RNA sequence: CGAUGUCGGCUCGUCGCAUCCUGGGGCUGAAGAAGGUCCCAAGGGUUGGGCUGUUCGCCCAUUAAAGCGGCACGCGAGCUG
RNA sequence: GAAUGCCGGCAUGAGUAACGAUAAAGAGGGUGAGAAUCCCUCUCGCCGUAAGCCCAAGGGUUCCUACGCAAUGGUCGUCAGCGUAGGGUUAGGCGGGACCUAAGGUGAAGCCGAAAGGCGUAGCCGAAGGGCAGCCGGUUAAUAUUCCGGCCCUUCCCGCAGGUGCGAUGGGGGGACGCUCUAGGCUAGGGGGACCGGAGCCAUGGACGAGCCCGGCCAGAAGCGCAGGGUGGGAGGUAGGCAAAUCCGCCUCCCAACAAGCUCUGCGUGGUGGGGAAGCCCGCGGGUGACAACCCCCCGAAGCCAGGGAGCCAAGAAAAGCCUCUAAGCACAACCUGCGGGAACCCGUACCGCAAACCGACACAGGUGGGCGGGUGCAAGAGCACUCAGGCGCGCGGGAGAACCCUCGCCAAGGAACUCUGCAAGUUGGCCCCGUAACUUCGGGAGAAGGGGUGCUCCCUGGGGUGAUGAGCCCCGGGGAGCCGCAGUGAACAGGCUCUGGCGACUGUUUACCAAAAACACAGCUCUCUGCGAACUCGUAAGAGGAGGUAUAGGGAGCGACGCUUGCCCGGUGCCGGAAGGUCAAGGGGAGGGGUGCAAGCCCCGAACCGAAGCCCCGGUGAACGGCGGCCGUAACUAUAACGGUCCUAAGGUAGCGAAAUUCCUUGUCGGGUAAGUUCCGACCUGCACGAAAAGCGUAACGACCGGAGCGCUGUCUCGGCGAGGGACCCGGUGAAAUUGAACUGGCCGUGAAGAUGCGGCCUACCCGUGGCAGGACGAAAAGACCCCGUGGAGCUUUACUGCAGCC
RNA sequence: GAGCUAGCCCUGGCCAGGGUGAAGCUGGGGUGAGACCCAGUGGAGGCCCGAACCGGUGGGGGAUGCAAACCCCUCGGAUGA
RNA sequence: CGCGGGGUGGAGCAGCCUGGUAGCUCGUCGGGCUCAUAACCCGAAGGUCGUCGGUUCAAAUCCGGCCCCCGCAACCA
RNA sequence: CCGAGGGUAGGGCCCGUGACUGGGGCGAAGUCGUAACAAGGUAGCUGUACCGGAAGGUGCGGCUGGAU
RNA sequence: GUGGGAGAGGGUGGUGGAAUUCCCGGAGUAGCGGUGAAAUGCGCAGAUACCGGGAGGAACGCCGAUGGCGAAGGCAGCCACCUGGUCCACCCGUGACGCUGAGGCGCGAAAGCGUGGGGAGCAAACCGGAUUAGAUACCCGGGUAGUCCACGCCCUAAACG
């Protein structure tokens, strides 16, 4: 579900916020999280590359186990389910019975007390691990390995999940959440199960302060601008684009497939995304 | 209104300072041409 | 063009007569009253308001009459903008 | 002799403007050659969430004292932040370092770059953050949490005694955290007292009184009390915390849990140490007061207990000190506890500090971070008025009482007639109560509008807090009866309101120094790219950002809440798709030809054919670039044309709107408002030249936006008058400026490069000032910024030319 | 050269007082259970009035200025972008 | 009044590097089909090429002069 | 004190009126098409949605009040 | 009440096959498709037709009926869970507890609306081809919402026996 306001004011008309059922530890693990370095768009020259980034909250970077074969057989239990601002996902608070502490990405569907297990061995079962070659055809997946032993890399977001198509040799077919069929490698790791948070894309902001508190500083216009600073800028009046649609830097941005197409990940790719 | 000048020693010796031409090229560049030149203050003049 | 500040308004006037009124007249298709036209005459007077940046113009209510122009389309080292 | 030449000097304006907030001065005495200006006393005024006090930044001897006034001081000067000299800044506890880490900087390893140099996990540097042991008084002309007095505390070393497996840069815990609201108990602070102490006072009609005036505390170790914070104890297993671990984490069981115990902090008491007024005397302090009293009640913090609680989402630093764990290593050591003795360094410390000492060239009406910031009255409050403590009267004065200007007050009758416009100035104003429309997205509109009350006295009465359940004190009320004045938030501080249209939804942002808007932004909608060593961006690279993110994500673009919707054209351009074909460079291939040599050879051309991207070509694509016609005829009055013909296109404007922020003709025509309406509003539509995301049409709420109207009220106006203060004016002191070819500088009619003080002819005019007004000197100012010229320059654009980065 | 200014990162601080009264919660009604309604509590908001503080709307003054951007009256925001 | 484009049968358009041919559609008229109209089928007629000059053996065509019609331009002040 | 009434301000209902606009009713012989009645020449009617000079057409679902 | 029976009654979660379209490979060539007749269209860039593989959505042939169920709208592959209604027998229990029902509340085909997904086929609007005097239609070739799902609205009908 997803919380609404009355309009008391002109923002808490249209604004809404989530729910935050699922969580139930309000403040995170001490031993699990680290700052995060906050860039404003800026790098290590100083300048920013990616703009109108910077003014957000202060966030606190949770470890997420984005491998979870360092502990392969050892099960866990979901000890509570907390919120990370670094992301859209909800997360969950794994205690081992090993004795160590973690977090992944709460799927949809967990619940607090279960357990989970990584593994080939593991059972096929919301919150467990497995190698792409072990899970069952047909079955939708989240959290998975691009390449052998990177990380997870595949279905991170909130409510996303991509499904198993078929194995083809060492490799199997995945269908991501773009649409897009790819042949990612069977050793490459997996959770099972689709991502929590599916009411995430159904927030409505309401107002430009949400923006800002997120860290989303105001984009301008480049009709706004000026020649010096946009192909669209200039013009006595308000004025049309005049030539094909152009960022800032003088490529078009209306159709312009930006793909290098000598890439080796081509011939690992069936179908690019549709829709 | 607030002028341009707000002094503060602390940007005043870390900015124009010695150790502050030193470390560039070109402010090593600046006390050759200062000491050329002869000039009693090769850097800005600040305490603390 | 090593600068003559440009429309209109306000304030301040001054002049010209090709006279709007007032005065003196001739003719009349001038009975009277009131007009039309022309001649003499610049001494004084020539309203308030609606519209518009407006000059002008239209309109309202009056008036003896609500004249036309010149003065760097008078007047920004007086003002407004 | 000129270059708006350069450097210097001195003129002119001119004894002119000004003398830097309109907070305000007067008299007496003294010093001195000299006093409106220095010192003292008295009176008056001004600030008092400061114009008072402390701290930080900055400044760098301006501090204190003595002798001085050439210059600095917008005047004067015996004075001074000025000149000369001397003195003055005392720390184990305050701030910084010998502690820690943040952004960032640096940087062993490593990576990169013609060179210079650029990156870079560790480590180090880095503070107003974490950690850390002193409070009260006295003293000096000047320093004091620093010296002194009192009472406390910390670290290090050594010794002694007891205890323990002691031991680290390593493991773990802790440090360790947001925003808003807030409980209980204290404290800071404040108010009152019929009580306590005190020098005195009874005035001018009254009062010897529960009289007036003044003061009634500070700090304080261990104890103790109160209020809070932190924290479970044991046993067993244990594969994790990059070795080890008895610690931590995970599992099981037992004990108990709104407690208790232990620990820590605040507050009160606390041995004891201080302080102590008004007034009066001696002259900016001292003595006395005084053996000072040193109690009781109430209000009560935003500060303390504190690392409290609750709610919310935007999810809220690190590291060391500190505790624990063990590792080498050592267990004669080492660590802890207690006691005693010794040791305790470097730097800062004056003074200004919303300002005459900082930043603004000035002793400049400007700018400058933090803490304290009393009382009374106004509903509260840091607002406002007066006023404690404390500090000032703004470093030119004295006169006069012209025009004019600034600032302010008032006005008959009218009431916007003023004017581009109610511009400005009025009106309204706070609180309590009654009451409140269209419309609405049901919140709003709304402080709608409009209206009544408000002071004082007396009587009766309700509730709460502190006390105790009562008095007392404090807060919030209710009713009745009266009194006064023109008027009761009696002064000061406080919306004028409504109807209606345009634009933008809104709060916001913007041209620092002419534009705050209708522009920008915005949530929201859509298109497009991107499968992660992502796209994109910065960089030669390395490397970064993106992002420690993963398509519910990220980049780019347009539109801009919301409601109803966004129609047709793919011919051109862009983009996307297309194993054919055409063209296509290097290269491959080498029919054939040439140069030379006696020759083998050596050398140079070179056709067919193979041969990528791109272009051509075939399709697709509009919330991609964009575009969405002309003529003629027709209805049984006329008029018009539902209908038809024809030409062209790639297709000929759909809905909705329309003389509009768009309509040239135009003040279109009609209606409404007005006595009158080139504006406004509602319609009509022959839309010069609206139109559907450069969105179309509406839309509640919002707007220092822009129109139009009405009520209220007014010096805006008819139409101006009077009064106040600051200048102007006069006198004393100081004393500029731009400007200036020289000047002994009238008017008119002419003339002259065509607008004459200077020429001509007339007319007029004794010499020289002061206050004023501005028509002229084509007045000053700025080598016109509009215009053109220059084969001048620069920003910009593109299917201009050429080249580069980039990509294929 | 970012001691002015523009943005961002790190660590701190500041925002008197008053008004409106969202969700949630409690109680009652309602139902088969609900939705929902009312009362109380509660104290949310790019909420309101209003200082400090940040601005700079309109007008007047200032124009060799107190000032190479100021002063007076008035005005915008002021728990948030 | 400055540039560009056009005036051709009753109507709308071609014919113009092109000198010598005037063509397409609708309409008109005559005959069919039908009870009758319209549609359709068959067969016809229909043009001073805006006007006046000039060039030429020959002007709708090429070149001028006016007469209309349409579309742009009318800028910096 | 009450008080007819008068004044001020804001509401509610009703009536009359208004440039213009929307559909409607009616009025022998105007115009365009031919939708329905026969399988009315695309079976009709219907609710809804979109479009079109106009009857109407088309999509989805329903009905027979549809012949062979 | 006991004991049984039929059924596309409803909701949820799974799952099977045929067929259409699209992609890839094979093989193959001069047309396919479409109508009353054609044309647009697709097709030497290798289509149709054929074989094999894969993806995705929707609907369930035969059974199937003149059938069944539900109050209506409506409901059809199959499996399972949750669940409503109805009928028969026994004659066991309560002992008129009944019938209807203004309002109210709930359900309510299709189309439509909002948010999000999904979109194979079909298909308003739209475009093209033909028919025609014209054809904003019938016919044809494309084609977007919609058709499908979840949730929330809408509440109409020849909702008819
Ligand atoms: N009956 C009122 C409405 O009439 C409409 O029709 C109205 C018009 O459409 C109709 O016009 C008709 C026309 O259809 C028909 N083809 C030709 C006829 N001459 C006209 O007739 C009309 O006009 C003439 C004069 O002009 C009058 O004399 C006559 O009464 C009148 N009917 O006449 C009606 C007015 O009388 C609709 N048919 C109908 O739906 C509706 O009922
Ligand atoms: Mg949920
Ligand atoms: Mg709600
Ligand atoms: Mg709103
Ligand atoms: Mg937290
Ligand atoms: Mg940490
Ligand atoms: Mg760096
Ligand atoms: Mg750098
Ligand atoms: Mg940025
Ligand atoms: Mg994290
Ligand atoms: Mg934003
Ligand atoms: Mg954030
Ligand atoms: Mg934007
Ligand atoms: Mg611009
Ligand atoms: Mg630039
Ligand atoms: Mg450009
Ligand atoms: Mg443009
Ligand atoms: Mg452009
Ligand atoms: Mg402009
Ligand atoms: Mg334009
Ligand atoms: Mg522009
Ligand atoms: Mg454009
Ligand atoms: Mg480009
Ligand atoms: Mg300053
Ligand atoms: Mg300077
Ligand atoms: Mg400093
Ligand atoms: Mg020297
Ligand atoms: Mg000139
Ligand atoms: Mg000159
Ligand atoms: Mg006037
Ligand atoms: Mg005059
Ligand atoms: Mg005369
Ligand atoms: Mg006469
Ligand atoms: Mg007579
Ligand atoms: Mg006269
Ligand atoms: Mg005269
Ligand atoms: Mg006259
Ligand atoms: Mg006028
Ligand atoms: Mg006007
Ligand atoms: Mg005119
Ligand atoms: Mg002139
Ligand atoms: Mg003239
Ligand atoms: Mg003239
Ligand atoms: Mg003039
Ligand atoms: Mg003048
Ligand atoms: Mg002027
Ligand atoms: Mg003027
Ligand atoms: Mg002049
Ligand atoms: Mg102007
Ligand atoms: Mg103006
Ligand atoms: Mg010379
Ligand atoms: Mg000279
Ligand atoms: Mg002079
Ligand atoms: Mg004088
Ligand atoms: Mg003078
Ligand atoms: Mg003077
Ligand atoms: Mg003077
Ligand atoms: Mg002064
Ligand atoms: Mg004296
Ligand atoms: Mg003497
Ligand atoms: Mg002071
Ligand atoms: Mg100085
Ligand atoms: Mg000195
Ligand atoms: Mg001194
Ligand atoms: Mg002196
Ligand atoms: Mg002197
Ligand atoms: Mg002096
Ligand atoms: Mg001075
Ligand atoms: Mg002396
Ligand atoms: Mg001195
Ligand atoms: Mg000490
Ligand atoms: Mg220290
Ligand atoms: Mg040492
Ligand atoms: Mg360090
Ligand atoms: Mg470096
Ligand atoms: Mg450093
Ligand atoms: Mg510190
Ligand atoms: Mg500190
Ligand atoms: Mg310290
Ligand atoms: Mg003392
Ligand atoms: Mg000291
Ligand atoms: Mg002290
Ligand atoms: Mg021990
Ligand atoms: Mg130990
Ligand atoms: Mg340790
Ligand atoms: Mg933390
Ligand atoms: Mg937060
Ligand atoms: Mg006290
Ligand atoms: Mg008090
Ligand atoms: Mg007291
Ligand atoms: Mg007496
Ligand atoms: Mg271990
Ligand atoms: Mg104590
Ligand atoms: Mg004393
Ligand atoms: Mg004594
Ligand atoms: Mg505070
Ligand atoms: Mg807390
Ligand atoms: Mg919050
Ligand atoms: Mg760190
Ligand atoms: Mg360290
Ligand atoms: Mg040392
Ligand atoms: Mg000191
Ligand atoms: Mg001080
Ligand atoms: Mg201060
Ligand atoms: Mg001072
Ligand atoms: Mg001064
Ligand atoms: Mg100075
Ligand atoms: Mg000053
Ligand atoms: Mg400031
Ligand atoms: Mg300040
Ligand atoms: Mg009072
Ligand atoms: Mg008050
Ligand atoms: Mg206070
Ligand atoms: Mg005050
Ligand atoms: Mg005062
Ligand atoms: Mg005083
Ligand atoms: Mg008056
Ligand atoms: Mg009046
Ligand atoms: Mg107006
Ligand atoms: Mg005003
Ligand atoms: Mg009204
Ligand atoms: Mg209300
Ligand atoms: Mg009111
Ligand atoms: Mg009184
Ligand atoms: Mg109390
Ligand atoms: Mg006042
Ligand atoms: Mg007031
Ligand atoms: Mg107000
Ligand atoms: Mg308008
Ligand atoms: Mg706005
Ligand atoms: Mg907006
Ligand atoms: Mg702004
Ligand atoms: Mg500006
Ligand atoms: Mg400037
Ligand atoms: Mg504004
Ligand atoms: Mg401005
Ligand atoms: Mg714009
Ligand atoms: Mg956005
Ligand atoms: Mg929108
Ligand atoms: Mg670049
Ligand atoms: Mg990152
Ligand atoms: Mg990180
Ligand atoms: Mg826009
Ligand atoms: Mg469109
Ligand atoms: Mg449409
Ligand atoms: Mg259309
Ligand atoms: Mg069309
Ligand atoms: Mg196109
Ligand atoms: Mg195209
Ligand atoms: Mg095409
Ligand atoms: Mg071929
Ligand atoms: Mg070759
Ligand atoms: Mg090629
Ligand atoms: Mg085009
Ligand atoms: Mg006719
Ligand atoms: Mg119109
Ligand atoms: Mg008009
Ligand atoms: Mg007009
Ligand atoms: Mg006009
Ligand atoms: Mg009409
Ligand atoms: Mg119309
Ligand atoms: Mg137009
Ligand atoms: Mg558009
Ligand atoms: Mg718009
Ligand atoms: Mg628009
Ligand atoms: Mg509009
Ligand atoms: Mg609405
Ligand atoms: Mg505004
Ligand atoms: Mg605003
Ligand atoms: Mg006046
Ligand atoms: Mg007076
Ligand atoms: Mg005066
Ligand atoms: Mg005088
Ligand atoms: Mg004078
Ligand atoms: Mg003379
Ligand atoms: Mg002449
Ligand atoms: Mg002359
Ligand atoms: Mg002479
Ligand atoms: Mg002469
Ligand atoms: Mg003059
Ligand atoms: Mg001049
Ligand atoms: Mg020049
Ligand atoms: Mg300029
Ligand atoms: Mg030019
Ligand atoms: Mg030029
Ligand atoms: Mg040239
Ligand atoms: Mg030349
Ligand atoms: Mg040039
Ligand atoms: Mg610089
Ligand atoms: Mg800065
Ligand atoms: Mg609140
Ligand atoms: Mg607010
Ligand atoms: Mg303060
Ligand atoms: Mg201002
Ligand atoms: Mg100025
Ligand atoms: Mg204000
Ligand atoms: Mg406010
Ligand atoms: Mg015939
Ligand atoms: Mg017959
Ligand atoms: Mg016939
Ligand atoms: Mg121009
Ligand atoms: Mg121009
Ligand atoms: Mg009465
Ligand atoms: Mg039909
Ligand atoms: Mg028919
Ligand atoms: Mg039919
Ligand atoms: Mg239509
Ligand atoms: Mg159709
Ligand atoms: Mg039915
Ligand atoms: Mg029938
Ligand atoms: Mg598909
Ligand atoms: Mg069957
Ligand atoms: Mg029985
Ligand atoms: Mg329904
Ligand atoms: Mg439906
Ligand atoms: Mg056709
Ligand atoms: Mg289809
Ligand atoms: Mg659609
Ligand atoms: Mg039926």
């Amino acid at each position: 579900a997803v919380k609404k306001f009355k309009p008391y004011t002109p923002s808490r008309r249209f604004m809404t916020v989530a729910d935050f059922s699922e969580i139930t530890k309000t403040e995170p693990e001490k031993s699990l999280v680290k700052p995060l370095k906050k860039t404003g768009g800026r790098n290590n020259q100083g300048r920013i590359t990616v703009r109108f980034r910077g003014g957000g909250h202060k966030r606190l970077y949770r470890i997420i186990d984005f491998k979870r074969w360092d502990k392969v057989g050892i099960p866990a239990k979901v000890a509570a389910i907390e919120y990370d601002p670094n992301r859209s996902a909800r997360i969950a608070l794994l205690h081992y019975v090993d004795g160590e502490k973690r977090y992944i990405i709460a799927p949809d569907g967990l619940q607090v007390g279960q357990q989970v297990v990584a593994g080939p061995d593991a059972p096929i079962q919301v919150g467990n691990a497995l190698p792409l070659r072990f899970i069952p055809v047909g079955t939708v997946v989240h959290a998975v390995e691009l390449e052998p032993k990177k990380g997870a890399k595949l279905a991170r977001a909130a409510g996303t999940s991509a499904q198993i198509q078929g194995r083809e040799g060492d490799y199997v077919i995945l269908r991501l959440p773009s649409g897009e069929l790819r042949k990612v490698h069977g050793e490459c790791y997996a959770t099972v199960g689709a991502v929590g948070n599916a009411d995430h894309k159904n927030i409505v902001l309401g107002k430009a302060g949400r923006s800002r508190w997120l860290g989303r500083r105001p984009h301008v216009r480049g009709a706004a601008m000026n020649p010096v600073d946009h192909p669209h800028g200039g013009g006595e009046g308000r004025a049309p684009r005049g030539r094909p649609p152009a960022s800032p830097w003088g490529w078009q941005t209306k159709g312009l497939k930006t793909r290098k197409r000598r890439k080796p990940s081509s011939r690992f790719i069936i179908a690019r995304r549709k829709k | 209104m607030k002028r341009t000048w707000q002094p503060n020693r602390r940007k005043r010796a870390k900015t124009h300072g010695f150790r502050a031409r030193m470390r560039t090229p070109g402010g090593r560049k600046v006390l050759k041409r200062r000491r050329q030149k002869g000039r009693w203050r090769l850097t800005p003049a600040v305490r603390k």
